[PDB]
């Protein structure tokens, strides 16, 4: 009744999950849905589900996750000097983090739970997704030291594929994962 | 304090709350209810098209977090000093106080429903165009520029 | 104090917003700072770009006047003085500090040799007037910027450590005094027990 | 006012009709520099950066407070060729003062 | 029985009267009597009680005391900052509204019943001391945006008879009224 | 504290009390006693024109008000440092400890009234005429300095 | 909070307290067991000569003493600024980042007691001999490579 944990309830509930889902009306003021908050959360049946993905999922699979995890504890660790500076004035290498942080929240979390193809999401579509960001970032990361700015990367027309790769049919997503894929090779390869 | 047993179950059990308080009060504005703690869970699905008006919760939005940046701005202006704001925070400063003396403090008259959203969009009519992020465009376009 | 009354426990809540209210107003501060700060860099980076371009200016017509006209004639030219006085470190106020503002020297307007008697060394005291006229002026920005950074990163200090202890220093003495009074709720909910059980005893089964 | 470059520099200074001094070696300009600081000179003192690069030292060492000769690390004409590196100094000088670095 | 007010009899007293003067213990550890504290003290008799005071004490008299009212409110306000950066960084305006919500504590609220005079207080004399803190309180921020230092207004000559105001007699006060309003209209003009 | 029933109570029946404090114990100060929270009900009967002095109440009064400005400027010397202290202040703030120090402070020795009212001057003495504004400007002028 | 009744009933009845610590979890340091809250009441019978090697207490009380003063620089330097700042502190720094990296995230593997002995040395070695004072100076010369 007051946001209010270590009241016993919760912390007798906390003792004896398995997972814990917060979900801050922050989130949702800012227009986020699913509103859960990936910096309180957390599950402890990772360690035990990691056969069952190894071999239904894909074979990387953990390893792509703890990425994108530590990706975003990145981006909340050096949000700090985005609050005193601007996002506009960072190093290059680091402006690279909080974009691909903000392109993570806005295609792999974001989710509209009305639209007829976004709500529903299984593991080979999430795994799409997920690597073809990742592909996107370890590519970039690569570019920025040897022959691009960071505005011959963010005005680029793979990141609108990314951006629509999540309202894609299973049923036609893999053929369109293996074009943005080719893709994302081709237009880093052209600068 | 919230946390009596008295206010506790009651806004348990009851759908949010309108909070009066001795701030307002004693600065002396009749009926002193601020709406910044003040929350109805049950707005949301009973204005809008149809019931009340189109405009209504957008309003009600950007009314909010207006006058919900103008009062630490207003806080903020204790020690910066009136020249140090840009515009636009000066201009949230005269919304807040002019927003707490036309639009609370009522006196014992009836504000009918479209009374009360014609002194709404005029008092939201001393922020430019497009600082209103909350609002939608038609409405914006067809009620702004009163007052 | 800490006596825990349950009076004590209500001003500690209200003690434990006004903390946390004066977090956001300080870091409200100095984002506003920081802003401003962020105005006054530019201006003294290119305060100084014009103070470069009239130093190589003016070390070019010393050097120029040093070179062809004798050096003892300019050193005897220059013995020869102007007042050389004037500057005063006026007053400023900048968030709580007055700061020394310069201005110029000014005995510019009584300068030697009506008939300037050389020529390229005349030309040198009118640059070098002009090279310190950019100087005073960069001091009186870079001062500025001086004090500004360093006052913000003294609110940054004063933040970090207003939050870090008396954020959960309040919150600790909170808990302990939530505790203590939930303690003797506890014995009191016992002796009712007790005076029940004493009034039951009797009259139920007295004789 | 008063400068300590170098002589040569420090003639040119005299000529504006501002007190000049001027030391071949950096411990001489920082004799130099407590000389006019404790001889208090009308408070502004400016430095070579060959000589001192940042003569804050010998003012916080003595006037702690006050802060009224003001200290300038000025260019010397030698390296005046090259032009002081406005923006490394610019850069240095937000990473001495707030301590982060970035780009502008 | 502790000193608070969360007992049986007080918040069983204050649901059945209005009108409550609550005294605390600050103001009566240094010697400020009677030690009325104004923030958690309340009266439920002021709107009933306009017409008579509109009729008896003068006719503006509700307005000028909710002005008294709204300048001690202001000054309860910035106390928040106050405590918690100095009387330093505040601006010219707001260290006004402390010295003079200072002042009406002083010299206003202030009374000992030890004096001869000055233990009984009409109301005229009372209508006198708050209309000689809103005149001098009113032309000192017209005076200040005029632009002077407010270190020379809180040392002038005016200040220590309006201070005196209300020790002198109820017989011969509004000689003193009219005295000291030409006085305060005539200390600021000079500048 | 003074909130423990016994004393809470004590305070309810008697007139008066004096608090001895833990904190001026600490500097060596005997009798460790400290003014602001300690009174006395009857002071105000047995003490004036005829009976003591005709300045005991208000040098009473005075004492009372300067010395506890002084420590809530303490309180406020705690964050904002010594430095940002003006002047009409550094004043109270040296009343304060020589107040603690020299009148508090004593050994077993006797001082009568007369000694205790110049002493009472002699501090009061340390701040400007114009601040004293609880006594009255016959005794503000026999007496100050 | 240690003073639950839990922890201090645990630890009257106890021979001392390992306590792990929550911001050394965030860091991914594993185990999180931080040396400071932390002691043995006993361990002199169960070190030193035959029972461990030679010079297990002296290295022991070494690292506590530079990781207190690393971690205790280390909260200063939060304060002033990070360059104010003399020699010996960037080494005390440097050890103890390089300290909790290496010595506590040990992770998955079974350590054995030399090892961690000489990775105790191997950040040792990372210091002056004037730096480390307790260890007495025949263990300096048979170890510290």
């Amino acid at each position: 009744p007051g946001g209010d944990m270590s009241e016993p309830v919760t912390q007798s509930t906390l003792r004896i999950v398995g997972a814990f889902w917060r979900l801050d009306a922050s989130l949702a003021f800012r227009r986020h849905f699913p509103a859960i908050n990936w910096n309180g959360s957390y599950s402890l049946f990772t360690s035990a589900l990691d056969p069952w993905y190894r071999e239904n999922v894909a074979e990387d699979y953990p390893e792509l996750r703890d990425a994108i995890s530590e990706l975003l504890q990145r981006e909340a660790g050096l949000q700090e000097i985005v609050q005193l500076v601007g996002p506009d004035a960072l190093q290059d290498a680091e402006r690279l983090v909080i974009e691909v942080g903000r392109i993570i929240r806005e295609d792999f979390l974001q989710q509209n739970a009305y639209h007829e193809v976004d709500a529903y999401c299984s593991m080979k579509k999430a795994y799409g997704i997920m690597k073809m960001i990742l592909a996107f970032y370890k590519e970039a990361e690569a570019a920025i030291k040897r022959g691009v700015s960071i505005d011959e990367i963010l005005q680029l027309p793979v990141l609108e594929r990314i951006g629509r790769a999540r309202y894609v049919s299973e049923e036609e997503f893999p053929a369109y994962f293996e074009e943005a894929m080719k893709e994302i090779q081709g237009a880093f390869k052209a600068l | 304090d919230r946390t009596h047993p008295i206010p506790d179950l009651t806004g348990y059990i009851t759908e949010g709350q309108i909070q009066l308080s001795r701030e307002l009060h004693r600065k002396g504005i009749y009926p002193p209810i601020d709406p910044l703690p003040s929350l109805s869970r049950l707005m949301n699905n009973g204005v809008g098209k149809g019931k009340t008006r189109e405009d209504h919760k957008q309003v009600s939005d950007q009314l909010y977090s207006a006058y919900a940046n103008g009062v630490d701005i207003r806080k903020l202006v204790a020690i910066i000093g009136e020249d140090a704001l840009t515009e636009n925070d000066r201009r949230y400063l005269q919304f807040a106080d002019a927003f707490e003396r036309f639009f609370i403090n009522q006196g014992q008259q009836n504000r009918s429903i479209e009374e009360s959203l014609q002194i709404a969009w005029a008092l939201l009519s001393m922020l430019p165009q497009g600082e209103l992020k909350r609002i939608s465009k038609d409405h914006i376009g067809k009620y702004y520029g009163q007052k | 104090q800490v006596s825990p009354t349950r009076m004590n426990l209500l001003q500690r809540r209200g003690q434990l917003r006004l903390a946390q209210k004066g977090v956001d107003l300080l870091k409200k501060k100095r984002d506003a700072l920081v802003a401003e700060f962020f105005g006054l860099v530019r201006e003294a980076m290119e305060a100084r770009k014009a103070l470069d371009q009239a130093a190589k200016e003016a070390y070019a017509a010393l050097l120029l006047a040093q070179a062809f006209d004798g050096p003892e004639v300019v050193a005897g030219a220059a013995l020869g003085v102007p007042p050389l006085e004037g500057v005063e470190a006026e007053v400023e106020n900048v968030w709580g500090s007055k700061v020394p503002r310069l201005k110029a020297t000014f005995p510019d307007g009584a300068l030697l040799s009506p008939v300037g008697t050389p020529a390229y060394t005349l030309e040198a005291s009118r640059a070098f007037r002009r090279y310190a006229e950019a100087l005073i002026r960069v001091a009186n920005t870079e001062t500025r910027l001086k004090k500004i950074g360093e006052e913000i990163k003294k609110t940054t200090r004063r933040v970090n450590a207003l939050e870090q202890v008396v954020i959960p220093g309040i919150r600790a003495q909170i808990r302990f005094i939530q505790q203590v009074l939930e303690q003797r709720e506890r014995e009191d909910t016992f002796r009712l027990k007790r005076i029940k059980g004493k009034i039951e005893a009797r009259e139920a089964e007295e004789e | 006012m008063a400068v300590i470059a170098d002589p040569e520099t420090a003639q040119g200074f005299r000529l504006a009709g501002l007190e000049g001094y001027g030391a071949s070696s950096a411990e001489e300009a920082q004799s130099l520099l407590e000389t006019l600081v404790e001889r208090g000179g009308y408070a502004l003192v400016a430095v070579d950066e060959a000589l001192l690069p940042d003569p804050e030292r010998a003012v916080e060492r003595l006037m702690r407070g006050r802060d009224l000769p003001v200290l300038l690390p000025i260019a010397g004409l030698k390296e005046a060729f090259q032009g002081h590196d406005v923006e490394g100094y610019m850069r240095e000088l937000v990473r001495k003062t707030i301590g982060f670095d970035i780009k502008l």
